[PDB]
């Protein structure tokens, strides 16, 4: 993904802010309860038959913090999203059969939790950079199917 | 299809918004314009000048239309067929755009209105802007 | 969201096949199967070899609930709670799935039916099997 | 793509038997009627107001060969679907601004339009070679934004 200068100090700045633990259970957990088809992926966490379950589930949390680790790791690989992801490619597409249009949808997700947190910081120009972010992630993700 | 807890979450939440429907309204279309730049295909006459009188007046008309909506949630075909008649016959919108917009206008009511925007109300707001985008996007007269 | 020319389309198409519904579900179904082979991780409990009595019987299942469906355009969501339930919230089947087979039963129809299956039934049968689809992937009971 | 060599001959054995003149008209044409939003692409084509002006305008059809042309040539470069479509992902994605599930969409209604013509001989077992097929146009013609 190509960002101008503008557009990534943009980005890294708000995400130097982020508590990865509070942010990555939000993400995931809202993920759960708006498209809620996803819950069989994640059938192994337990109830997640309703909102307030979700939202207090421990392999919720847990897991949203593997999730948003994963996506910082991508934020300083920029450059080379498709081999720093080949290997989670290959598990999501191969042993998980994920649909990629449900990556399109958590990226989306977490742009919102992302409004959500930060309020008036979180500006068109920063979400417009934010979303050229998220597409690159979601299009690594995909690229085994390709 | 939306469940009765959708539509009084809908509604809930749309009474929480007050007077500010308008200001909202323009923020999700400059965030659809600066995030997602093919949309401007749509408007080749606007001027696309942050705070622009024709954003600001557009975003007014969007905000009333969902107003509208909200009130008539077990007849949307009925509420909103001249905006269909727009969207799906004379403008021919490509289906994809009107996720883009949904997805700002939860970035903008996430924005302003943190503490109404729990994960139940985003799971009904979510469902309400795809049942409205199917209505807008279909041909039905 | 269906016009009342796409009604009376999916009717007098649906007359017409008529007696074979179960084969067209059955073939549908094998299509899917093959053509997409993750669709088969929902029916882990299923012998996939051609012959298969588990298929005809299942394809026969999926027939009768178009015709019954045909049989109330007016009110699907009321129609076809029953599968919602299975489909939504027991099965938490992935919406894609339902373009699979829904792509599967037109090719199937086209198949048999080439005469009736012109270009405007051909819409009106993609429109009818969509709003099928957005019943059985939503929760709202 | 990769296609076994019992899939290659299904698939080659089908397509030569394909009216080139007429099967790519059909298929264009039931795209903007069933998909009624792709016909803002054609508005030069003139009046595709309804279903009948559709399928006999001559654009249609004179269009309609063209792709068809394009998915021939891709049959015989299965191994290299990227490079044959390279110059058509541009022009699609850079100047034309074609969503890519609109791709997806033309090669599953082409998929409909051969069970329309063959019947019988379009068993469930050629269909799904075509399946592997037309997902690598759509995905080589989608190139451009990943
Ligand atoms: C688009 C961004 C996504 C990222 C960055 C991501 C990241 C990750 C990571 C880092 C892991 C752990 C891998 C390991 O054990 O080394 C994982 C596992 C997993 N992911 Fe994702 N994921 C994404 C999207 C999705 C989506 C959309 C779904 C479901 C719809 C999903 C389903 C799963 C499942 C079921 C696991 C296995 C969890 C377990 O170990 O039980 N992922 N993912
Ligand atoms: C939540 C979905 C939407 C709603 C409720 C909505 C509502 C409206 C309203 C109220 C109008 C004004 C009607 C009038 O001219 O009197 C309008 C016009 C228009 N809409 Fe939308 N709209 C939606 C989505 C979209 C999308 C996704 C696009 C394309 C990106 C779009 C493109 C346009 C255009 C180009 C006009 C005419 C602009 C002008 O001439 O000033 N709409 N819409
Ligand atoms: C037009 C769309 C569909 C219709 C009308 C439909 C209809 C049906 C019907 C009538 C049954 C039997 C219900 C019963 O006897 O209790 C059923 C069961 C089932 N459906 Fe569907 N279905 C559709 C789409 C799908 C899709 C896309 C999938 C996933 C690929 C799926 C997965 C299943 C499964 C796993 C069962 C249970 C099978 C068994 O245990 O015997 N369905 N469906
Ligand atoms: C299998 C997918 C497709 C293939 C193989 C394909 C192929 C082609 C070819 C060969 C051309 C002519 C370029 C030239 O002058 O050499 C073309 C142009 C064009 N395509 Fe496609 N196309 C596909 C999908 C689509 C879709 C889905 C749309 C829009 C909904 C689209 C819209 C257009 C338009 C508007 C032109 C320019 C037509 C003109 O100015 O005469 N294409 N495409």
């Amino acid at each position: 993904v190509h960002l101008s200068s503008e557009e990534k100090s943009a980005v890294t700045a708000l995400w130097g802010k982020v508590n990865v633990e509070e942010v990555g259970g939000e993400a995931l957990g809202r993920l759960l309860v708006v498209y809620p088809w996803t819950q069989r992926f994640f059938e192994s966490f337990g109830d997640l038959s309703s909102a307030n379950a979700v939202m207090n589930n421990p392999k919720v949390k847990a897991h949203g913090k593997k999730v948003l680790a994963a996506f910082s790791e991508g934020l300083s690989h920029l450059d080379n999203l498709k081999g720093t992801f080949a290997k989670l490619s290959e598990l999501h597409c191969d042993k998980l059969h994920v649909d990629p249009e449900n990556f399109r949808l958590l990226g989306n997700v977490l742009v919102i939790v992302l409004s959500h947190h930060f309020g008036k910081e979180f500006t068109p120009q920063v979400q417009a950079a934010y979303q050229k972010v998220v597409a690159g992630v979601a299009n690594a993700l995909a690229h085994k199917y390709h | 299809v939306l469940s009765p807890a959708d539509k009084t979450n809908i509604k809930t939440a749309w009474e929480k918004i007050g007077s500010h429907g308008g200001e909202y309204g323009a923020e999700a279309v400059e965030r659809m314009f600066l995030g997602f730049p093919t949309t401007k295909t749509y408007f080749p006459h606007f001027d696309f000048t942050h705070g622009s009188e024709q954003i600001k007046a557009h975003g007014k008309k969007v905000s009333e239309a969902l107003t509208k909506a909200v009130g008539h949630l077990d007849d949307l075909p009925g509420a909103l067929s001249t905006l269909s008649d727009l969207h799906a016959h004379k403008l021919r919108v490509d289906p994809v755009n009107f996720k883009l917009l949904s997805h700002c206008l939860l970035v903008t009511l996430a924005n302003h209105h943190p503490s109404e925007f729990t994960p139940a109300v985003h799971a009904s707001l979510d469902k309400f802007l795809a049942n409205v985008s199917t209505v807008l996007t279909s041909k039905y007269r």
